[PDB]
């Protein structure tokens, strides 16, 4: 199990990588054996989509008294958490972990 | 059945399907005779009221009756916070009601 946390495996996702091919600018009339020095600046912009699918194991608890739940504060800020500010910066307040429900050892 | 048979066993469970949650409760009570097997005519008179707004008439029963129309005699306190925290509403839909392993002492 990897020791900052997540899921070890042998064969994980493939690493994916992308780069824009060179595009040369133009040539001498002559011929020169080098390799080519001057490229037409370029970058290149686009969308990319992942989709992932998620098993569940739900909970069966019989614990009568109500479990702790990750919830939100009611009281009033000047932004909201996990929002937008006014410059419209996005921001993760806390680090939020995934150990709230409980069950027996 | 008989003297030395259950009649019923003890049901107390909740169930959690998609759409549905289905809520089982079982409980022990007592019965004792009441106003000693006799109906009585009860007013503010018999109890002492002298209020025109607390004034009344009526009748005492020797019945009893099953009431079960709180929701924490359906819900422990896990099942409401999970209800209330995973819902955006909730209906009844059919009822299921049991007496047995009757006692006369």
């Amino acid at each position: 199990s990897p020791l900052m946390g997540g899921f070890g495996m042998k064969h994980p996702p493939p690493q994916i990588l992308i780069k824009n091919t060179p595009v040369p600018a133009d040539p001498p009339t002559a011929f020169n054996k080098d390799k080519l020095n001057s490229f037409i600046t370029q970058y290149s912009t686009g969308q990319v989509s992942v989709e992932i699918e998620w098993e569940l194991q739900k909970e069966n608890s019989k614990r009568w008294n109500p479990e702790i739940q990750y919830t939100s504060n009611y009281y009033k800020s000047n932004n909201v958490e996990f929002a937008v500010n006014t410059e419209g910066v996005y921001s993760e307040p806390r680090p939020i972990g995934t150990r709230y429900l409980t069950r027996n050892l | 059945d008989g003297v030395g048979s259950s009649s019923g066993n003890w049901h107390c469970d909740s169930q959690w399907l998609g759409d549905r949650v289905i809520t089982t409760s079982t409980r022990t009570w007592a019965l004792p005779t009441y106003n000693n097997h006799l109906y009585k005519q009860i007013s503010n008179s018999t109890s002492g009221g002298s209020s025109n707004d607390n004034a009344y008439f009526g009748y005492s029963t020797p019945w009893g009756y099953f009431d079960f129309n709180r929701f924490h005699c359906h819900f422990s306190p896990r099942d409401w916070q999970r209800l209330i925290n995973n819902n955006w509403g909730f209906r009844p839909k059919r009822l299921n009601f049991k007496l047995f392993n009757i006692q006369v002492k």
